[PDB]
């Protein structure tokens, strides 16, 4: 629960991040690196 | 520009302005070059997709212009001779069998432009459309410049097009008080046509795009 809580609450400003464009498996990784950048451009449009 | 987009009878719309019809260099002064660039324009939200480098198509332009200037050229001998005709003799029929000669070898390569980079290759990419994708799959209906001999690899197929279309041009000089000096011009057209056939055909061992060359070059000939 200690670590828990702490990883809980550690991720939080991370989220808001990735809460704009809206080791661990590569599949995935360069994906969010494009599904941002799109947000982040029909933001300006 | 402004008065070519009037004898168009297709454009005037937002998408025809924005032809920058611009040069990249100052010519000093018979040859078969004429350098002259033409840009497209566009705004933010197609700038992204459409690369400031995808250039190349004025790389494919200016061939496709330079071939323009044979059909034009070679048109006005052909209309330069009509008004010569009563002057029937072996020296006027044997000069006009020159002309349908050589205009045959034009029109029968650029009857393969028009098939390679306009209808094929147009194909591919508009039903393989229907966005990353979108950059590579650009990227890749351009990359016209291969079927379109421009690329190094067939270059010396491209280098021997010099050739010909220099023989034309002096043609067109010679608007009979010179006909020999004429007579030579086409024998030396003869024997640069008949040297491609080898070049090709010797490049066909080491690409299924020069297939379809050959098979236009030569039919019912060696």
């Amino acid at each position: 629960p200690v670590l828990l809580s702490l990883l809980k609450t550690s991720c939080e400003p991370y989220t808001r991040f990735i809460h704009d464009w809206v080791v661990f498996l590569k599949h995935i990784a360069h994906d969010i690196y494009v599904c941002g950048k799109t947000i982040n451009l029909l933001k300006l449009c | 520009l402004s008065k070519a987009l009037q004898c168009s009878l297709h454009g005037d719309t937002p998408h025809a302005s924005n032809l920058s019809l611009a040069l990249k260099y100052l010519p000093e002064v018979p040859d078969v070059l004429s350098c002259l660039e033409l840009r497209y324009k566009v705004d933010w939200p197609l700038n992204i997709v459409i690369t400031e480098g995808c250039s190349k198509y004025s790389g494919v332009f200016s061939f496709l212009l330079q071939l323009k200037l044979m059909m034009w050229a070679l048109k006005d001998v052909c209309f330069h001779l009509k008004r010569t005709a009563m002057a029937g003799s072996v020296q006027f029929r044997q000069l006009q069998l020159f002309k349908h000669e050589m205009q045959h070898f034009v029109k029968v390569i650029q009857g393969y432009i028009a098939n390679q980079i306009l209808h094929v290759t147009w194909c591919e990419f508009r039903a393989r459309l229907a966005l990353e994708e979108i950059q590579r799959a650009h990227a890749e209906y351009l990359h016209a410049v291969f079927r379109g001999l421009l690329t190094e690899k067939a270059a010396p197929v491209m280098n021997v097009i010099h050739s010909i279309f220099s023989l034309v041009l002096k043609f067109r000089s010679q608007l009979h008080p010179n006909f020999a000096l004429m007579q030579q011009s086409y024998n030396t057209f003869k024997y640069y046509s008949h040297f491609l056939f080898k070049v090709v055909t010797k490049l066909v061992n080491r690409q299924p795009h020069l297939e379809d060359f050959l098979l236009r070059i030569n039919f019912n000939n060696y």
